[PDB]
RNA sequence: GUCCCUCUCCAAACGAGAGAACAUGCAUGGGCUGGCAUGAGCGGCGAGGGGCAGUCCCGAGGCGCUGAACCUUGAGGCCUCAUGCUCAGGGAC
RNA sequence: GUGGUAAUGCGCACUUGCCAGGUAACAAAUCAAUCCUCCCACGGUGAGCUUUCUUUUCACCAUAAUCCACUUGGGCCUUUUUACGCGUUGUUCGGAGCGGGGGCUCAAGAUUGAAAAAUGCAGCUCGUACUGUGUGAGUUCUGCGCAUUAAAGCAAAAACCUGGGGUGU
RNA sequence: CCCAACUGCAGACCGUACUCAUCACCGCAUCAGGUCCCCAAGCAUAGAAUGCUCUGGUACAUAGAGAAAGGUACACUCAGGGAAGUCGGCAAAAUAGAUGCGUAAGUUCGCAAGAAGCAUUGGCUCUGAGGGCAAUUGCCAACUCAGAACUGCUUACGGCGGGGAAUCCAACUGUAUAAUUA
RNA sequence: AGCAAAGAUCUAACGGAGAUAUACAACAUGCAACGUUGGAUACUGGAGCGGGGAAGGAUUUCGUGCCAACGGCACUCGUACACGAGUUGUUCGGAAACUGAGCACAACGUUAUAUCGUUUUGUUAGGAAAGUGAAGGUACUGAAAAGGGGCAACAGAGAACCUGGGAUUAUAUUCCAAAAAGAAAUUGCAUGUGGG
RNA sequence: CGGGGAAACCCAGGUGGAGGCCUGUAGCGAUGCUGACGUGCAAAUCGCUCGUAUGAUUUGGGUAUCGGAGCGAAAGACUCA
């Protein structure tokens, strides 16, 4: 998740926490480095 | 943490490469100069108001020099 | 006991008996001769005597 | 319990998506049977034993 | 009025391994903390006695194998095995056992 | 407690001395004086108050000069040989202001060290 | 005219009964009558005790005001001995 | 490698080639008893009570890991020689070395600092600045084992540790 | 190539909600049954008995009016007699804490034994005894026991043995027919 | 019939369709019941209708809406129903990596037939189960090591992290980012300086 | 520790804390009411009373031995009502 993090958005990810959702779905928080702002790449992406 | 007991010592661990601060508490009887560098917490304890002015100067600029006060909530 | 052993040692070490009477009551302490603190002091008074 | 394998979890973790009720639209397939989902389930009975 | 307390590691029951310490935090909240099982320490071996050696602290997995060397022995011969005593009576069995096998070999070869 | 105690022993308490010094405590009586809810008069029962309700060793009403009592200005100071708690001076005032019924109105609260201040309730 | 609603208790498991129907009827109060055993508060007898130099206090009990206080018709004691409430009684055959 | 008469101190190496031993490793009762809880003491802040009484009643008063530099209990060394003496609540001990002086070491703490007040808590001031910060009863962590009644004698192994020998030579 | 103190970068996998029970489990159920572990306050008291209480948690168990007979009860009482009741003292009553004195036959000498039985107990104001520490003297903590004077009892929470004389059987503690026999 | 063990509720204001509901005054003609907040009273009484875990359950957790059925009375409430959300770890538990009572894969032997037996008293198999490499010569030469592989402990062994918070509707020794609110511990590799 | 005795040994006061020892919680059981209930709270429960409560004790997890067989301090007990 680290790497592909890198591939796609091209932000590095300090810190990844993964979880299980009951679901099946595997949650992940990445926590993109403070070089790297994440309201950018997420209003690169979506979002509201 | 550690502790500095000479003054040629703080000059040396401030001069190392990844000390990336210097907290600065006073306190009424002393004040503490706190070097944060990697994996230790080098304090040094001055205990008297003179001295400590003229080592805070000393500092070199390089290193980023925090006062070290009460913060509220900002957050 | 542990009041009439201590009075034991501080006369002991104070120098107001001497090794064989100190074991001379000693003994005695343990064989409830004496009947508290005042019964022991008042028996080397009368040891002194 | 705390505790479970994870091929245990994924079983419940299935069972819990086959709760869902019958979609409504589903209802209006041209020829429906199904109206109301007769495999539901609650914890308090019919308990899975996975 | 004696704040009542939990287990915080996974496991609840107590056991030699388990044993929790009372806390006061500076949150003044009391709080269980793990004790470490400690050692018993080095000894001599079971069959000289079990006794206990000197110079020869308690330390136990990593803190035996963090420790410099000094604190596990001692300098004479068998540091942190033998007791002085028992170094003692094998410098002199290794002595006067030797000669006693040298004087009863030359009578044996003299005669 | 070494020597035990006696009923009939409880008329004059022994209270602890102090060795160093005087000690001054403060009722800062301003605030409520000024807006004449406080009069000449009751500040003189005030202090009065205090002069007849404090109890020195067991008793009450003679106070002897280990302790003096003082209105200078508009402030009531209490010197004291003795040791008291000054927590006990906030108490004689709370009682004083029940009698006169003006507790509802006048609360008492520390602002320095050696000093309590009345005042008003939001 | 009877029944319900309302109020009373010689009646009563619920029905039924005896009654009342702006009536000292109901309410509270007073006085009787009775039960208990002398209330709270305060004040100058007490084994002893503590201060200050005889006094001023601590002390279970005790004595005075004190046959005082409280209770007394309510599943329902007495006396009109006083005041209070009622202000076209409602509904059903 | 190197100091001390010694108990043992101080911080070039490698040793799972081999061997030997330790830790892991287990245990009553009595007595003392850690963290901590309760209670009392001291008195600081707010509150409760007030016809009378109550120097009053109630709450709070906190310091995590980590890392630095006197007391109690045991094992021991040297010294002087002991046959009556030392010692526990307690069923003990000594020429196979008691007791005394002086030392070495271990276990559990105490203390002073780093962390650490910049935090926590309470009060208060006109969403901010200030103010405050025990010879008592329990308690199994520990002392504590070649350690319990016993025709009961109280698991094992990884992993680690030190030594013997050797390598360095 | 090894060692030493730092520094640089990295530190993967699965569980993590909630419940653990007078409603979340098993007992067809939100069933007075059953179900392992940890933390455990104040007062009376020998106390984890039992009674009430501050923190925490509850007012959910279908309710209202309400004096019939008959019942159930983790509810009481009774004149005189006191087992005459009854298969049988079944059930109820009774005994009762602590302290002192006292205590039989029998006996494997251990017991029997709390045998049996007698007496004391409150409240208040005092007195004596029981210690620590420091340098005969000075200062201090925490409790217990005994004795006295005065004064009171309506014998008054909870809790807590009735006892004695003998026969039959099994030596004793233990186990034992889950749901009629311990 | 019955819905009778576990003591018990009361009042006011506000909510709600659940009212103060009427063809010549008010009682005599809209009864009973519900939630939340404040107040009162009471119970549990630290062996708890207190706070956390295992087994078992598996979304009951959390927020909004909602009253058809369901919670043997009642709900405006709910563990109902509907619609969104919620479980974060270098160190906590397991596994990677311990052994125990034990289990049975290989091997061997039986059996018409393995779907049977042996398989820890130091240990399989009539049984050639070592793939490692001391010293030495430059990836050969061969000392040394007897007894195959694995599972069985979420209470034994083993284990490097602690508090602070304004970090939440719901998770936390899990989250917090330059003053990390911060302080540490430890594993692997690597460069640099110091020594060998 | 003391007393007695020529001896052998015998008496008395303390300490100590033994036991398939006694009273009594939890725990584990299940005596009597032949109590409640007996279309129950319950296909064996409830109330008070009672047995034992340092031991041949109670208990969790794991593991072993079962159908003409298992296991049994023995009752035809128990082996998922």
């Amino acid at each position: 998740i680290k790497k592909a993090i890198r591939k796609l958005y091209q932000v590095k990810a300090v810190k990844v926490n993964t979880l299980i959702r009951p679901d099946g779905l595997k949650k992940a928080y990445i926590r993109l480095s403070a070089a790297h702002d994440a309201l950018d790449t997420a209003n690169k992406i979506g979002l509201v | 943490p550690r502790e500095i007991k000479t003054l040629k010592e703080f000059l040396a661990i401030c001069s190392r490469k990844d000390a990336r601060c210097v907290k600065v508490k006073h306190n009424p009887s002393a004040t503490k100069f706190k070097v944060r560098c990697s994996r230790y917490l080098y304090t040094l304890v001055v205990n008297d108001k003179k001295k400590a002015d003229k080592i805070e100067r000393s500092i070199h600029p390089s290193v980023k020099k925090i006062a070290v006060t009460a913060r509220s909530h900002a957050k | 006991l542990r009041i009439l052993r201590r009075l034991l040692r501080k006369y002991r070490a104070d120098k107001k008996i001497d090794r064989h009477v100190y074991r001379d009551l000693y003994v005695r302490a343990k064989g409830n001769v004496f009947r508290n603190k005042r019964n022991l002091v008042e028996h080397i008074h009368k040891i002194k005597n | 319990g705390r505790f479970k394998p994870l091929a245990v979890k994924k079983k419940y973790a299935k069972k819990m998506n086959q709760n869902k009720p019958v979609p409504y639209w589903i209802r209006l397939r041209t020829g429906n049977r199904i109206k109301w989902n007769e495999k539901r389930r609650h914890w308090r009975r019919t308990k899975l034993n996975y | 009025s004696c704040p009542r307390v939990q287990y915080r590691r996974r496991m609840h029951y107590a056991t030699r391994g388990n044993r929790m310490k009372m806390v006061r935090t500076p949150g003044n909240k009391l709080v269980m903390q793990k004790r470490a099982k400690r050692s018993q320490g080095i000894h001599t071996p079971w069959v000289l006695g079990h006794k206990r050696l000197g110079g020869t602290k308690a330390l136990r997995h990593i803190d035996a194998r963090l420790a410099s060397r000094h604190e596990k022995s001692v300098s004479r011969a068998y540091g942190g095995v033998l007791s002085h005593d028992q170094v003692r009576d094998r410098v002199v069995r290794a002595f006067l056992v030797e000669e006693q096998r040298i004087v009863k070999q030359a009578l044996k070869e003299h005669s | 407690v070494a020597v035990r105690a006696k009923v009939g022993s409880r008329s004059y308490v022994r209270q602890k001395q102090l060795a160093k010094g005087k000690k001054v405590f403060k009722i800062d009586c301003s605030i409520p004086a000024a807006d004449g809810i406080f009069s000449e008069d009751v500040l003189g029962n005030f202090e009065q108050f205090f002069q007849d309700n404090t109890k020195l060793n067991g008793r009450k009403g003679k106070l002897s000069d280990k302790v003096r009592l003082s209105m200078n200005d508009n402030v009531l100071t209490i010197s004291t040989t003795m040791a008291y708690r000054k927590k006990y001076f906030k108490y004689l005032t709370k009682k004083f202001l029940k009698k006169k019924d003006l507790r509802d109105w006048i609360r008492i609260l520390a602002t320095g060290k050696g000093t309590y201040q009345l005042k008003y309730f939001n």
